[PDB]
């Protein structure tokens, strides 16, 4: 819930953000708005990405963080860890 | 002609569809390929007599939990 409910705060702002480039920028319609067009999954395929140290994923710290943190705390729960 | 370039974006669809989908996401990509080398061990612990020896059977060997 929270986790998702921040991800679209974020991914909402980012938008809002890039709108203002999108006069300034002809080739950003091309290279930088992808994930705002998509497919959904596919979306949340890459905003979910931040695993490993790839890190193409469009994801702040602070939301990567969270994640990391439940995953290693799942990890304990369920003694993989 | 933006809108119809775009689809549904994430910050637009309804949260429970939203959780869903993250859901699917998480599990292909962060609980699938999570790895843990347990085989060696758990054979090695199947293999062992469990003291059986020290158990007294006065009999023939009692088979191992792997046999």
């Amino acid at each position: 819930d929270d986790f998702v409910a921040k991800l679209q705060d974020n991914q909402r702002f980012r938008y809002n953000e890039v709108m203002q480039a999108l006069n300034m920028s002809a080739a950003l319609t091309a290279r930088k708005t992808k994930e705002f067009r998509s497919p959904p999954q596919e979306q949340i395929n890459m905003l979910l990405n931040f695993k490993d140290d790839k890190s193409e994923c469009p994801c702040p710290e602070e939301i990567r963080d969270q994640l990391l943190d439940f995953h290693e705390d799942l990890m304990t729960h369920c003694g993989i860890e | 002609v933006v809108a119809c370039f775009r689809m549904a974006p994430l910050y637009n669809l309804p949260r429970h569809r939203a959780v869903n989908l993250f859901l699917q996401g998480y599990e292909k990509s962060w609980i699938e390929t999570e790895e843990h080398y347990f085989e060696d061990k758990l054979i090695e612990d199947l293999a062992k007599p469990g003291a059986e020896p020290p158990e007294e059977d006065e009999g023939t060997k009692r088979v191992d939990p792997l046999h």
